[PDB]
RNA sequence: AAAUGGAUUUAAAUCUCCUUAUUUAGAGGAAGGAGAAGUCGUAACAAGGUUUCCGUAGGUGAACCUGCGGAAGGAUCAU
RNA sequence: UAUCUGGUUGAUCCUGCCAGUAUUAUAUGCUGAUGUUAAAGAUUAAGCCAUGCAUGUGUAAGUAUAAAGACCAAGUAGGAUGAAACUGCGGACGGCUCAUUAUAACAGUAAUAGUUUCUUUGGUUACAAGGAUAGCUUUGUGAAUGAUAAAGAUAAUACUUGAGACAAUUCAUUCAAGUGAGUUAGGAUGCCACGACAAUUGUAGACAAGUAACCAAUGAGAAUUUCUGAUCUAUCAAUCAGUUGGUAGUAUCGAGGACUACCAAGAUUAUAACGGAUAACGAGGAAUUGGGGUUCGACAUCGGAGAGGGAGCUUUACAGAUGGCUACCACUUCUAAGGAAGGCAGCAGGCGCGUAAAUUACCCACUUUCGAAUUGAAGAGGUAGUGACGACACAUAUUGGAGGGCAAGUCUGGUGCCAGCAGCCGCGGUAAUUCCAGCUCCAAUAGUGUAUAUUAAAGUUGCUGUGAUUAAAACGCUCGUAGUUGAAUUAAUUACUUUGAAUAAAAUAAGGUGUUUAAAGCAAAACAUUAUGUUAAUGAAUAUUCAAGCAUGGGACAAUGC
RNA sequence: UGUAAGUUAGCAAGAAAGAGUAGCUCUGGUGAUUAUCGAAUCAGAACUUUAAAGGUUAGGGG
């Protein structure tokens, strides 16, 4: 099968490399699994030394961390909008590390309502700051100091926030990501 | 080049001045494997195919007694002494014999014109004790 | 190599096979000590040449070198006990002055001839080969047995061998 | 190359039979971080060994000293 | 070489075992455990050769499987158990206690002990790392993992172990005024006092050690094993006391 | 969860072109060596009977001859 | 032993080769009293294989109503012991061969802060549940394989569930101490997946025994990787397009163009790249050497690779396994003609091939490996058989030669430039010192001739160390890059040099020791009339050792200084 | 992609020889004006089928 040895390559001088042995299991490679988007489907791979790798063939949900608010919420994945390596990965909705995806910010908005008493999905969000169990007014003044990037708010109101997958679904069998923020969101939004 | 850092010319000279050695070259390049009726082997084996007799050079007179042999390993046809005395009557023909060579000379030794091989066996117990 | 044991040579043949100068000197030692062939002289020459090489190697070093002192004294001590080198000469340069006669005069066949146990040097070989001669506690049937100084006065006939 | 240079080392090989040395050379592909901006061809460079960073790049530039110029300033 | 090797040819065995080169084609490969392959003495070697208690491997099995041999405080039934450094060895049926120790001739020498000093052992710390839960532990040259130690117990120190309880009794710092027995290269078994410790930033630490007779030599920090403090040992040295007769005194004493 | 259908991965095997290397057949042509005291000459060694030789060009049964320019290893160390 | 001699001439002095000489190792002719030790189908064919064996394993301990327990023995949950079977472990070690392989592998060195099992060793974290399966019984098929189909039951330390209460994984954020050096071992917060310490065994040999994960050791191990080091060849001068680098990913135990997408045009080379040859596995080492060297190393030990040829995979901690499987090519065998398995480069043995290489033996008693374990297996290993490959000691007879080299007959009979001898010069044409024989003696001697090849001789390959006017050989001449070599001079590295560190043995040298001596072996004693003691007896310091790498003192001679 | 002998060194040469090509849905490269506007041309990827220059035009080669 696929091999990862360097005996089949050429030297840095361009000279061909001759053969002394045959293929061996130490340099064994495995067929890639392109984790698409859909119904959950994972497989167990017996790796070397008996350890087990979780090969995620298809996934739909994932846990995403909001860095600023210090929470992590499970969420359904909607679409893959930008893959920095191959444009084919955008159409096929292949889940890989560093793939900018879109998820519905329902639990994050719900968490924000309970934790804060306001709703990001409100188009009058900044106006609702000026206009006011009853101790939520103490928390109310945190936003008159800290602000969100505009592109995040548009995703909240449109129901599609941008997140970056930060795990290896073909190795760990799961999608772990994080919501993009100030400097990263501007860069990745101009790409789209 | 007699210097403490000139070890490349003094090594690439006795590497290209060593091919003009007649006995070193002749035993390095490939003729001992195509142009040798014997090969590496000290002795060979073949079927006598013709009793012959070769004249002598010309400080000398007489007729040498020798054979003609087709060897097994190669398939070549050679000529060879029937050593000392009255031995062409011990070989018959189409017998499997043992060839040894002669030694050396200018290049050819024993039966004077162009013979370099000596029979040592007749499939018997040698053309000495027969 | 193919075997895990060790096998060593003990003699070397001369370079020039035919010399009349060498043939008479060999015969002088053959008759004088009643030796079987010329191999026995060659063994003595090889044995002597080994010691000569060792002394010659140390003689090129410094006089007080630790390597010379250890190996020089070891060579002399073995030579004194073998009886080849008399005890008065305690310097390495006396090893180089040794000859094949010094070593040959220490074979058992020579000593038992000098001790008077046999009439002739050839009688000693037959006496030794017949298990008739005991050295201290221990019978010997090899005439090439080189006797040490301390074992020299322990040579006597056998006492009713079976 | 981008963020990569080629370092040549000149040394002497001792041939025992002739009791003389011969000049030899070897080329090492090393990684040059953008911290060294004034690094050009012909400069003296100290390199250290790290993990394999490419098929051939297994070293890294630690310091460099500018040297004489040859009208061709080929900076990194 | 598809997997681990289970045999060990006689000529490949470590030299300080002195297995006769014509006795057999194989040597006893020591099973893994506390000590490495080349700094250990298999239990079969000790009984058959060093003590003559057995004449072949068959008889060593009978002795060891009879539950008659104790290594440290525990009792082992493995014929090829790796017995290395100061680890004590007790045969109670014969009422004797030894201690596998190095001598000046780069060899493992059985130092006899009384029953009182056979109840403790000297272990060399190898590392000190914070485990999970901020629980520090030390690893000794023996391979023992020891839980919360004294905070002063650093990497290159020496500890005194109570074999009946496993507790730390006494510890010796690795300073420049303490005795040490080399366990490594050319200085195996040599005993001296540390006098200088020069450290090179990149590769290695080399230590200068002065013998009890004024002799001096150098070794890597890997081979230094602190025995005691201020020229006073916590264990009994072998007969030569870790002092090398340079080249002649050994020779003449052997001639005599 | 077994037969089974499909699409990749790694691909044996086989066929067709083309290349390289080695060995080997061939009418005929031009060579070299050895032998047989074969036929024709006398080229060289003496000033070898036209001093010999080198490069080049031409010619001739064959050695070789002739033209141009060199050399002495010349048969002149000399007017 | 730091050695030469015969041959160009009427004679002389040279160059120069041919021949002689000695030694290794392969074959072979003749011959052969012993003891010790010892190689032995590598060379040509990694060609083909009949037959026999080479991997199995049971303790008190996982499971045993065998209709097994007259065999100790008795027996109401199964008495000791227990065949077969399930389960566990092993066959990834060992054994053979050298085809492939030219910076590939291998050796020394260094890294893994870039990975990591298995075994072993230290630790850390319900008064008991659920099905069905073999040996067993019963019915059978096929010519047949280590072929197999139905039904009926029955166990678990097999397969599951389940209380007994954390651990390690991914991701995001954050506080940070050893180390030369780490947002590092570690702690905290939030989140997902995973989730226990047998629902276990000895009534006898309370104490064992067993188990799941997680740390550390074994592990200077395995695997990758760093620096230096390989034979010949220029009638091989240019080579390379995943090729060189970057970013993101993918795959893997993991770094990495290892693979993919995009981007750039790079990488090697006269200091020999890329090609070609090897009758090339690499090293420790072996033969021969005054010094320098030359040649060899399939094969004791270490590393690599392979099982007729490729390829693809299963199990598992470790295999791209072949005394495992699948497919294609070339073979081989049984057959009831329907079909079936097999891979001796394992130990014996056969065919073929060649100049060229041994018994179809016995045993696990030594060394040691595996296993459920003090016991069972082991063509590993040991013993025996053939054995003039070799080495040592030792009786009293063969081999080659008698012109010179080269020690030895101008003895006698035949032979008549014929037969023939002759490594070389040469002798033989009837008076042979050389042919063929008889006698004699020359050399070695249980060995001695021949042939091929290595080494010395060879100062006929030259560094030590050659020759160039006429013997062979100074470019027609000048310019010219790399290369090599470079005047005197001064009160940070490299190179050189001196000590070490660390580094497998075997081998070489060398220290001790009466294997009868010797080659060997690393043991036996010298006496203590010896248990007693020296004695906790020896292990040669055993030194090497070049080319690289590390540390140290010196800076004369050199290079880069800058 | 690949291409020989021969040669007047210009050629032979479209040598010879092999592979690809359809439909549909997309992706990317090549500019102007200062976000808007515009050109046919090239490269690549999934999917589908009756597997694609051939309706017409259109070299047989050595």
């Amino acid at each position: 099968g696929i091999t990862r040895d360097s005996r089949h390559k050429r030297r840095a001088t361009g000279g061909k490399k001759n053969s002394m042995q045959k293929k061996k299991k130490n340099t064994m490679g495995r067929q890639p699994a392109n984790t698409r988007l859909g119904a959950i489907r994972v497989h167990d791979v017996r790796c070397r030394y008996g350890i087990i790798k979780r090969r995620a063939l298809r996934l739909e949900n994932g846990n995403f961390s909001w860095a600023s608010q210090s929470i992590t919420k499970g969420t359904k994945i909607l679409n893959v909008v930008y893959n920095a390596s191959d444009n084919d990965f955008v159409r096929t909705n292949t889940l890989v590390k560093g793939a900018i995806i879109e998820i519905d910010p329902a639990p994050f908005r719900l968490w924000f309502l309970k934790f804060y008493g306001k709703d990001i999905a409100s188009t009058d969000y900044y106006k609702s700051l000026e206009s006011a169990q009853k101790k939520y007014a103490k928390k109310l003044e945190v936003l008159k100091n800290m602000k969100f990037d505009e592109a995040l708010l548009e995703g909240f109101q449109s129901g599609r926030v941008l997140a970056c997958i930060s795990s290896r679904p073909g190795q760990t069998g799961s999608v772990e990501g994080y919501i993009l923020e100030g400097k990263e969101l501007d860069f990745y939004s101009k790409k789209i | 080049a007699r210097g403490l850092h000139a070890a490349r010319k003094m090594l690439a000279q006795r590497r290209a001045n060593k091919w003009a050695d007649k006995e070193w070259k002749k035993g390095k390049l490939v003729t001992r494997y195509k142009c040798n009726p014997l090969g590496t082997a000290s002795h060979a084996k073949g079927l006598v195919q013709e009793k012959l007799g070769i004249e002598t050079k010309q400080p000398n007179s007489g007729i040498r007694k020798c054979v003609r042999v087709r060897l097994l390993k190669n398939g070549k046809k050679i000529t060879a002494f029937v050593p000392r005395d009255g031995s062409l009557n011990y070989v018959n023909e189409n017998d499997e014999v043992l060839i040894s060579g002669f030694g050396r000379r200018g290049h050819a030794v024993g039966d004077i014109p162009g013979v370099r091989f000596k029979v040592v066996c007749v499939a018997g117990v040698s053309l000495w004790g027969l | 190599g193919r075997c895990l044991r060790n096998h060593s040579i003990t003699y070397k043949t001369p370079k020039v096979p035919y010399e009349r100068e060498r043939f008479d000197a060999e015969l002088k030692l053959v008759g004088q000590f009643g030796l079987k062939n010329k191999k026995e002289i060659q063994r003595v020459h090889y044995m002597l040449g080994h010691m000569r090489t060792i002394a010659k190697v140390m003689l090129m070093k410094d006089a007080k070198d630790p390597k010379r002192l250890l190996e020089g004294a070891a060579l002399l001590r073995r030579l004194h006990n073998l009886g080849i080198l008399p005890r008065d000469q305690n310097k390495l340069e006396f090893v180089l002055a040794l000859k094949e006669e010094n070593l040959l005069e220490r074979r058992l066949q020579t000593l038992v001839y000098r001790k008077g146990f046999a009439k002739s040097i050839h009688h000693a070989r037959v006496l030794i080969r017949g298990k008739m001669i005991k050295v201290g506690k221990q019978v010997v049937d090899v005439p090439s047995f080189l006797v040490r100084v301390e074992s020299e006065p322990l040579i006597q006939l056998a006492d009713n061998t079976p | 190359m981008k963020r990569t240079i080629i370092v040549r080392r000149d040394y002497f090989h001792y041939v025992s039979k002739y009791q003389r040395y011969e000049k030899r050379h070897k080329n090492i592909a090393v990684h040059c971080s953008p911290a060294f901006r004034q690094l050009k061809e012909g400069d003296h460079v100290v390199i250290g060994q790290c993990r394999p960073l490419s098929k051939t790049v297994r070293f890294n530039v630690l310091k460099f000293t500018s040297r004489g110029t040859g009208d061709k300033k080929q900076f990194a | 070489a598809r997997g681990p090797r289970h045999h060990l040819k006689r000529l490949n065995a470590p030299h300080h075992w002195m297995l006769s080169k014509l006795g057999g084609t194989f040597a006893p490969k020591p099973s893994h455990g506390p000590h490495g392959m080349k700094e250990c003495l298999p239990l079969i070697l000790i009984l058959r050769n060093r003590l003559n208690y057995a004449l072949n491997g068959r008889e060593v099995t009978m002795i060891v499987k009879n539950r008659t041999i104790k290594i440290d405080g525990k009792i082992r039934t493995d014929t090829r158990y790796p017995v290395g450094f100061m680890d004590v060895l007790s045969i109670p049926r014969t009422k004797e206690n030894f201690r596998l120790m190095y001598n000046t001739k780069r060899r493992f020498c059985l130092v006899p002990l009384t029953a009182e000093q056979a109840k403790f052992k000297l272990c060399k710390i190898e590392k000190r790392v914070l485990g999970t839960g901020a629980i520090p532990y030390i690893v000794t040259h023996d391979g023992r993992t020891i839980r919360y130690p004294h905070p002063e117990l650093q990497a290159n120190d020496t500890i005194k172990l109570n074999l009946e309880t496993g507790k730390i009794v006494d510890f010796v710092k690795f300073d420049i005024g303490n005795t040490a027995m080399m366990i490594g290269g050319n200085g195996m078994g040599r005993v001296g006092v540390i006098v200088k410790r020069e450290v090179h930033p990149g590769s290695f630490e080399i230590v200068h050690i002065k013998d009890a007779k004024g002799n001096t030599f150098t070794t890597r920090l890997n081979n230094v094993f602190v025995i005691g403090k201020g020229t006073e040992t916590l264990v009994n040295l072998p007969l030569d006391k870790g002092i090398k007769k340079p080249l002649l005194q050994q020779v003449n004493e052997t001639i005599k």
